[PDB]
């Protein structure tokens, strides 16, 4: 049982986020982006409500 | 010696039964759930030459 | 996940057709062999969860949780096997078959996909202990110790039936995906304060919480070893997974809510702890020290941010396994000198090395000594409670020296100086007794090699 | 231990409930079998049922 | 058997409900637990005013 | 090494300087390397190569695996629980590889703090500021959301911060 | 390829094969303490390589070999530190415990657990090896801890005296007493700085503020048996004389000076926290050295000695002279 | 949901005919299975109080037991869907009748509905 | 084996229960003396002296010779905090207020 749960594949998906993380932050310095956004959905797709106040 | 120890070792069999069963069960449980089946926005894929259901 | 409920069901008809002597072979083979079938839910994503149909569901939380319960039983029936060697066949099958009941109903509060499910089987789980403690107890103080255990339970219990009704009428569901997913705030208000207080007290009285912790020295102390050994290990941690289950729908009125509850638990394990360094049983004081535990995993749970979370999972686990240690290090003593008392057999190095062996490593263990799971969760909890508010650490400081205090005060009155002269029918330790410590430690150090197994679903 | 354990967290919750319980069923049990006193009680609610809830 | 029962089990029956016993319970199982509500709940208020202001400077602060 | 990109984790030429002995001694170090050289490091060097060609013998593969773009929380209806399933998904692969971004981060500012010794404090700090700067970005999407955080939380924390930033916008342009 | 870091490892590995031959039979033989001593004097002539590789160049080195969980953006990881520090403590304390051993191959002739005696004396040293290589917070506490457990273990080797075991429950309490500084530290650099590792604190602390130094001096002041905790090491002399000599004395009771030193980029830029160190310092010093200049056991005079000894090494600390202050130790 | 009172409705009629349009329960339903279970417990009770071999002492007694727990559970779960059946009809064809009573809700986004962010702190 | 009338029970009022009691704890009717009539549920225990076991004779062969304790003789209330392990209250050359005085 230790070993079958040493030995346990990655279904947690760490080297998998590794890798992206590693891709992404290869392709935002060559670029020039400022790495990760301030803003996790873009600002275009959200309609605030007008206050007018 | 067969037939004899039977008599008072049959109980032993009982709990892989069980397990493999359980199985089973999952199995069939799991076949009921197949209504979003290669339809999922995240895995929308097109079937192999040779493949009808993605998972079974 | 019928794989692993169906041969715990099988387990009932294979105790009771069994030969006359050959129970306990069968039961505890077959109990490791559904132990290692447990080992499979382990491997969690970092999705949402292993939905394996509309009834039952696996999550990370839940995983080491169900392992714990699995790998218990065997456990429990070796140090059953002692005690149990005068009493006729059929009663020696109603214990294994109650011991294999509460192992089901544990399985099934477990995944419990359902609110109301989780409920039924929440309160299910009390019908075979209440009978373990109240039939195979030895003193007669055993039935009132019953009648505080089902009572407090069901005071605490009731209004939450009524409050998980109330949710479904007005939300309409009581599944846990759709709670998660349709989560709404919830108002200050009078009405919401109370649904609060019903969602919240049912699981508080089980930790169980200072002001409400009566019962459980006495069911402790009157229980035999198997009851204690559940009571400790896996009982008390229904309430933490049932607060962890429940917090989501009671956001944002925790954080006004959580003041009462917070305070009595970061003083009462500061009471508690205080309370073992002047007791004269073995058992109470392992008792307390259990609230003592328990207590800061309300704390971690009150807080309600990922290291709280991380570090209440891990705790639970370790104070698992470590209560149920010194419970069986306890029984064993008991088992010759009849007493338990602490004071009166001494210099237990002397006569049984090994055994002093055992009795320090759970005293280490349970003194939180690095870098066992113990105190990884109770690291990862004081630095949650530190950013909660930095003036916490004061008394989570007093807190871990009174532990080591008492930790080894019981390392010390029992097992160093000079032994009792009188006594003389402590014979050496037997291979059961020192499997079963041994069986009890190792997953502690092997799980301290794989922390993230048991650092729940927010890891 | 004493003080707040063993006394005062037990005289609030178990003892003070054991307590009003045992009173309250002594109470209502403790009739003598006088079907006088059962009847003139019926008419007693039958009157104020008559004179409260209409 | 006579110390311990007496330190155990023969506490409850031989209570009796004095101005002593009364104000000593009600001290040391009341006072601490306000004081200690005090104290954190003066030093939460005090963080939160903190924070709605923003002069709190929680630069690399992410795990909590 | 190719097992892993030299642009993700940059590193100085680590420049190094040459023997200058100024006596004829014969220092202890030379003759010390040389012998460790000999007694360790050609017997381990053979069993990787033994090693290496055993592996050769067999050769398999293994492949990342890639995920589409799914519509997110704010292309999802109030109570269409579907699509909200799949941006909360969504949303949790992309908080796991921010994760990952501020440890790629963090782990360049510790290797930069150990290798330039004692002027780490002034050679070291466009990584101070690149860390800086993630760090302040990861703070604003996920510092305040908590245990059962949610894409919807995070949504509403993002519309509240940017609802204060356009008042204080509309402010100083109308001050 | 670059010995230091294969020697440097070595040492601490070869020093826990008898550990590992504790369950073998040479365990049951008059053998073992030879074994053992044989394995010190080994792992000392072997460290000797990196100190002399050091004084050549001045060559520094980090290992993170291992990687252990990692939460969120936090990772823990096996990692070592062999900095100045680290390779000029252990071919010192390596000497020393090979001459304490040595000594203790007499002075035990007649103990009958001699094999677990000199078992006690490598877990502490290998504890020790732990706590002064360790890079990150996690791995000193490791350190911190099991070498309070060990003393705690050789101060009561003689179970069925009261007074050992009265002893050392008064060590631990102290050193509990010190732990409750140490955890406040390690909470407050976790939530501020983001890490435990020591080039990360480093990094983002150019001004350390009170609170994290503060715990450190506590912690320090526990482990160190300053005035406000003294008395425990005077009390520990109730153990064996190899473990007063070894543990007590040169080795163990230098952690809360070690720490403070390893602390340094932070200790120099306060001002506060250097004046109470320099100020308990003192007055430890002048207390131990006035009860030592009227006792009469020898042990107690020059265990009063070496806490006199610690406190000038924190009256070094608090001028700013952490290098001195380990030439000292 | 008083369903007493629905019109056309046959006093003493335990299965109607219009509920031979639904589909019959499953030989092997798990509720089938668990009314022979429960024929099975009484079987072995039964055996237990008159004091006799628990498993094996009135084979014919068990068999007929089960036979019968499962002939009214088949029976009783055909009456429990074709209820069950009833009220979703009613329900449907009311909001099918009512319509002003439950209106389409306006489908609307969550990037243009504010929810109120409270922080955990 | 130890009957009913072996355990603790309420506070004595009139003599002859006081010397049945001290008879029940083996001691003097003379050296007998129950704890003030409080609230705490001291009950029909007798207080015995506050001295420590530490200052016990080291020379008596005690039946427990590690705790200094008879067998049969009656246990003092807090034992517990008095084992030779813990606080003790044997005296000092110097008087206590000297030493805090000193001390402070
Ligand atoms: C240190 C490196 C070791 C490497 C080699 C591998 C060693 C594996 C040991 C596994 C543990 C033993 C099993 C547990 C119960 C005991 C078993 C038994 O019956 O023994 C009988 C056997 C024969 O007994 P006997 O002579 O017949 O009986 C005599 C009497 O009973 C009288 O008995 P006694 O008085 O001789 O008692 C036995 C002895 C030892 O027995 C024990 O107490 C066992 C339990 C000790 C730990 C207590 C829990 C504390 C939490 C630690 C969690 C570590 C988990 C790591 C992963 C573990 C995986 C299993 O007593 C002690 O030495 C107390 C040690 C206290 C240690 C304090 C410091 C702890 C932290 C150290 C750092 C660990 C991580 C380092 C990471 C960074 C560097 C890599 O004696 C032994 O086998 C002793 C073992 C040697 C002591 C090991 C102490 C350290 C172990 C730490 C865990 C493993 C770390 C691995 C990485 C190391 C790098
Ligand atoms: C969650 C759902 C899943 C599990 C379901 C749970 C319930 C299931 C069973 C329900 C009831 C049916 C059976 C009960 C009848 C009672 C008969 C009895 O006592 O047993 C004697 C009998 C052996 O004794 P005997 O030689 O015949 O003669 C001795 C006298 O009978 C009697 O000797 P005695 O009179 O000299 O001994 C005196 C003793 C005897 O008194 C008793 O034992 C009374 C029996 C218990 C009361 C039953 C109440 C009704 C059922 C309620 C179940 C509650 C569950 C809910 C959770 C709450 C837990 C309380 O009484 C006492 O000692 C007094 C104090 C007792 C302690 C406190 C009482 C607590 C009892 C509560 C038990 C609850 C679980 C029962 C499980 C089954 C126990 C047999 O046991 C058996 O052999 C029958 C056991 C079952 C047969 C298994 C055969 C199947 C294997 C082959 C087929 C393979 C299956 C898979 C197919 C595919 C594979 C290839
Ligand atoms: C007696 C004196 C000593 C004699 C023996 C001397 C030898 C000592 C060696 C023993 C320990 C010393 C440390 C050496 C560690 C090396 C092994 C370690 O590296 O493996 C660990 C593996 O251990 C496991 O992870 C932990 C064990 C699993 C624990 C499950 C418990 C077993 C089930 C029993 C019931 C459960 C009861 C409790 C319920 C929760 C960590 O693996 P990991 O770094 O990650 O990655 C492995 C490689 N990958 C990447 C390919 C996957
Ligand atoms: C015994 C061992 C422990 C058991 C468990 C104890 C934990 C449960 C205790 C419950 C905690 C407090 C309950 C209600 C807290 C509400 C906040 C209140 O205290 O603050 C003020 C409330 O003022 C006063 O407190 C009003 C209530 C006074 C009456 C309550 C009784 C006080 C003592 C009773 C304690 C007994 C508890 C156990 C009963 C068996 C705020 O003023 P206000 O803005 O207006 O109200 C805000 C709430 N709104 C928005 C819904 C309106
Ligand atoms: C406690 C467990 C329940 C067991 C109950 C006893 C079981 C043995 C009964 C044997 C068969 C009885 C059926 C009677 C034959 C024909 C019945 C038919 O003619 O009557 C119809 C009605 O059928 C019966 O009512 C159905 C009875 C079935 C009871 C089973 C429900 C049990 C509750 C759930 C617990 C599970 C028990 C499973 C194990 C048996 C028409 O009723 P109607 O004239 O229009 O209106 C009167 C009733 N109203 C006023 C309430 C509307
Ligand atoms: C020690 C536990 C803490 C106890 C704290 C308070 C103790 C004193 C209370 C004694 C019992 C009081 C009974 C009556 C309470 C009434 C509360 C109530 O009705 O709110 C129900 C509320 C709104 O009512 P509606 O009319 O439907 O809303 C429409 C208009 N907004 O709906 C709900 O949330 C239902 C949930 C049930 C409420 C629980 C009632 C019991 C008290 C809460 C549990 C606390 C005690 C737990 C006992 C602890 C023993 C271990
Ligand atoms: C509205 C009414 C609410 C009623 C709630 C009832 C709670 C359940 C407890 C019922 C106990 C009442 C009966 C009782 O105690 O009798 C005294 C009885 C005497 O023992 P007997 O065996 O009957 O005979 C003695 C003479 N030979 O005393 C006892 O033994 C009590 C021992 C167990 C105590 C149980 C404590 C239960 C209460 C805990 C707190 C929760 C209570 C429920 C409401 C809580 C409020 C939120
Ligand atoms: C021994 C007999 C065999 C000898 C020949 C083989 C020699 C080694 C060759 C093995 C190849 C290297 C190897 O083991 O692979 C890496 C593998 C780990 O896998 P990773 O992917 O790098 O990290 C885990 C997540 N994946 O390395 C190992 O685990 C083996 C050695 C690790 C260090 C030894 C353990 C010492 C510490 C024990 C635990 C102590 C408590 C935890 C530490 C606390 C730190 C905060
Ligand atoms: C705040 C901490 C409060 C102290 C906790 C007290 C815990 C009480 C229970 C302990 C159990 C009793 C016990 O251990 O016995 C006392 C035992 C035996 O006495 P001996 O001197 O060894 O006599 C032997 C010869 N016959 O000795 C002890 O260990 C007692 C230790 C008590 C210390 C408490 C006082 C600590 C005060 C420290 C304040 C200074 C802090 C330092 C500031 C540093 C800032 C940079």
């Amino acid at each position: 049982g230790s070993t079958f749960v040493a030995y346990l594949p990655d279904y947690r998906m760490q080297e998998w986020a590794r890798r992206e993380a590693e891709r992404l932050v290869k392709y935002r310095e060559a670029n020039g982006l400022p790495l990760m956004e301030s803003n996790c959905f873009d600002p275009n797709k959200i309609q605030l409500p007008e206050d007018e106040d | 010696n067969v037939l004899q120890i039977v008599r008072d070792h049959w109980v032993h069999i009982l709990v892989p039964v069980g397990f493999v069963f359980g199985c089973y069960l999952d199995r069939r449980s799991d076949e009921k759930l197949t209504a979003f089946r290669n339809k999922s926005l995240l895995f929308k894929r097109e079937l192999r030459p040779n493949e009808e259901v993605t998972w079974k | 996940m019928l794989k692993i409920i169906i041969p715990t069901t099988m387990l009932l008809p294979m105790t009771w057709m069994s030969k006359h002597n050959m129970i306990w072979i069968n039961a505890t083979v077959h109990s490791l062999l559904i132990s290692l079938i447990s080992l499979s839910l382990l491997n969690q994503l970092g999705e949402n969860s292993l939905n394996f149909s509309l009834t039952f569901f696996s999550d990370s939380l839940s995983a080491p949780l169900l392992v714990l319960t699995t790998w218990l039983l065997p456990l429990m029936l070796m140090a059953s096997q002692s005690h149990l060697s005068k009493e006729t066949t059929t009663r020696k099958k109603l214990y294994i078959t109650m011991l294999i009941l509460l192992q089901l109903f544990l399985i099934m509060t477990f995944t419990a996909t359902e609110l109301i499910l989780f409920y039924i089987l929440f309160e299910a789980t009390l019908v075979p202990t209440l009978i373990i403690i109240t039939r195979w107890g030895n003193q007669t103080e055993r039935l009132n110790a019953g009648l505080y255990f089902l009572f407090y339970t069901l005071a605490g219990s009731l209004p939450l039936l009524v409050a998980l009704v109330y949710i479904q009428n007005t939300t309409g569901s009581l599944n846990f995906l759709i709670i998660h997913y349709w989560s709404h705030p919830l108002s200050n208000s009078w009405s919401n304060i109370f649904m609060w207080l019903a969602c919240i007290m049912a699981f508080m009285v089980k930790m169980p919480l200072y002001g409400l912790h009566l019962w459980l020295p006495k069911a402790h102390v009157e229980a035999p070893i198997a009851g204690s050994m559940v009571l400790a290990a896996v009982l008390l941690k229904l309430g933490g997974y049932g607060m962890m289950r429940i917090t989501t729908i009671l956001n944002p009125l925790t954080n006004y809510m959580a003041y009462p509850f917070l305070m009595l638990s970061m003083w009462g394990m500061i009471m508690t702890s205080s309370i073992c360094l002047r007791q004269t049983d073995l058992k109470s004081l392992i008792a307390y020290s259990s609230v003592s535990h328990m207590a800061l995993v309300i704390v971690a749970i009150m807080i309600q941010t990922p290291w709280s979370f991380m570090g209440a999972t891990a705790l639970m686990i370790a104070h698992g396994l470590t209560s149920s240690m010194l419970f069986c290090l306890a029984n064993t003593n008991y088992e010759r000198v009849h007493s338990r008392t602490m004071i009166l057999a001494r210099g237990l190095q002397t006569l049984l090395p090994l055994m002093a062996t055992w009795w320090l490593v759970a005293s280490l263990t349970n003194l939180a000594l690095p870098p066992s799971i113990n105190l990884i969760g109770e690291l990862f909890i004081i630095t949650a409670s530190f950013s909660w508010s930095n003036i916490t650490i004061i008394l989570m400081g007093m807190n871990m020296m009174i532990t080591a205090l008492y930790s080894l005060y019981m390392l010390i009155t029992t097992q160093r100086g000079k032994y009792t002269h009188h006594i003389n029918n402590i014979k050496p330790s037997f291979t059961r007794e020192n499997a079963l410590m041994a069986l009890h430690i190792l997953p502690l150090l092997l799980l301290t090699l794989n922390p993230k197994m048991i650092l729940g679903p927010l890891y | 231990s004493s003080l707040l354990d063993l006394i005062w967290l037990e005289t609030i919750l178990p003892k003070t409930t054991s307590f009003i319980q045992m009173k309250m069923s002594i109470m209502v049990s403790n009739q003598k079998g006088l079907i006088k006193l059962y009847f003139l009680s019926f008419l007693i609610t039958i009157m104020i049922s008559m004179t409260l809830f209409n | 058997i006579r110390w311990t029962y007496a330190r155990s089990a023969n506490i409850y029956p031989n209570f009796r409900p004095t101005p002593k016993t009364s104000l000593l319970g009600a001290l040391f199982g009341i006072g601490p637990l306000f004081f200690w509500y005090y104290v954190f709940k003066t030093d939460r208020d005090k963080k939160e005013k903190l924070i709605q202001e923003g002069k709190l400077d929680q630069t690399f602060n992410i795990s909590y | 090494p190719d097992s892993w990109d030299k642009d993700v984790y940059p590193e100085p030429p680590r420049r190094t300087p040459a023997p200058a002995p100024q006596t004829s001694l014969p220092n202890p170090v030379t003759y010390l390397t040389k012998i460790f050289d000999l007694l360790v490091d050609r017997p381990v060097t053979l069993a990787r190569e033994f090693i290496e060609q055993q592996h050769a013998k067999n050769r398999y593969y293994y492949y990342h695996r890639e995920f589409r773009r799914v519509p997110d929380i704010t292309e999802c209806e109030e109570k269409d629980i579907l699509c909200m399933f799949e941006a909360e998904m969504q949303w949790r692969r992309d908080y796991k590889v921010d994760q990952e971004i501020v440890n790629i981060i963090q782990e360049r500012l510790k290797a930069c703090q150990q290798r330039e010794g004692e002027s780490y404090r002034q050679n070291c700090a466009k990584e101070l500021e690149q860390f800086t700067q993630v760090s302040k970005a990861f703070q604003d999407r996920y510092s305040d959301l908590g245990a059962h955080y949610s894409a919807r939380k995070c949504l509403a924390k993002q519309k509240q911060r940017m609802l204060a930033e356009r008042k204080a916008a509309k402010e100083a342009a109308a001050a | 390829m670059n010995p230091f870091a294969s020697l440097t490892l070595t040492t601490l590995t070869i020093l826990t094969i008898p550990i590992m031959m504790s369950n073998s039979n040479i365990y049951k033989t008059n053998l073992y303490p030879n074994y053992v001593k044989t394995t010190v004097s080994y792992a000392f002539t072997l460290s000797l390589v990196p100190l002399l590789m050091f004084m050549h160049t001045g060559q520094e080195m980090i290992i993170s070999n291992w990687h252990w969980m990692t939460l969120q953006t936090v990772e823990l990881s096996l990692s070592f530190k062999m900095d100045y520090f680290s390779v000029m403590f252990i071919p010192v304390a390596l000497f020393v415990t090979w001459s304490i051993m040595e000594f203790s191959m007499w002075y035990m002739h007649s103990d009958p657990f001699i094999n677990r005696f000199f078992k006690y004396l490598l877990l502490f040293l290998i504890t020790m090896m732990i706590l002064v290589t360790a890079n990150n917070l996690f791995q000193l506490f490791i350190g911190w801890e099991g070498v309070g457990i060990m003393s705690f273990l050789l101060i009561g080797w003689w179970h069925g005296r009261t007074d050992a075991n009265t002893a050392a429950l008064q060590a631990i309490l102290y050193n509990r007493i010190g732990d409750i500084g140490f955890v406040l530290s390690m909470a407050w650099f976790l939530t501020h700085s983001n890490a435990w590792d020591l080039q990360q604190i480093f990094m983002l602390n150019n001004e350390c503020p009170n609170m994290p130094l503060i715990g450190l001096l506590l912690a320090a002041a526990g482990k160190s048996a300053q005035f406000g905790l003294h008395p425990w090491l005077p009390s520990a002399m109730e153990g064996p004389t190899p473990v007063s000599a070894l543990l007590h004395s040169s080795t163990m009771v230098v952690a809360g000076v070690f720490l403070l030193i390893r602390f340094y980029p932070l200790m120099e830029t306060n001002k506060l926290v250097q004046t109470m160190t320099l100020c308990l310092g003192a007055i430890t010093t002048l207390f131990t050295a006035l009860c030592a200049i009227t006792q009469n056991d020898i042990k107690k005079i020059v265990a009063f000695s070496t806490s006199s000894q610690l406190g000038l090494m924190m009256v070094t600390i608090g001028i700013n002279q952490p290098h001195l202050a380990f030439l000292h130790i | 949901t008083m369903m007493s009172g629905r019109p056309g409705r046959v006093p003493l009629q335990f299965l109607p005919n219009e509920a031979r349009s639904l589909p019959p329960p499953k030989l092997t339903d798990p509720r089938l299975v668990y009314m022979g279970f429960l024929g099975y417990c009484s079987g072995l009770i039964d055996n237990a109080i008159r004091r006799r071999p628990v498993v094996s002492a009135g084979l014919h007694r068990q068999l007929l037991y089960v036979t019968s727990f499962v002939f009214f559970g088949y029976y009783l779960l055909k009456r429990q869907d074709y209820m069950y059946a009833l009220r979703d009809h009613d329900m449907f064809a009311y909001v099918k009748s009512h319509p002003e009573d439950f209106p389409e809700k306006d489908k609307k986004t969550y990037g243009e509905i504010l929810e109120e962010f409270h922080p955990v702190r | 084996h130890v009957t009913k009338d072996m355990f603790p029970g309420p506070y004595p009022k009139t003599p002859e229960e006081r010397a049945a009691a001290a008879k029940k704890y083996n001691m003097r009717v003379e050296d007998y003396e129950p704890y003030p009539d409080d609230g705490m549920g001291y009950g029909d225990y007798p207080k015995l002296p506050d001295r420590s076991q530490q200052e016990r004779d080291p020379w008596y062969d005690w039946d427990h010779p590690d705790l200094r304790l008879n067998w049969g003789e009656p246990i003092h209330w807090d034992l517990d905090m008095y084992i030779r392990n813990r606080v003790d209250t044997s005296p000092t050359p110097v008087s206590w207020n000297t030493m805090c005085k000193h001390l402070f």
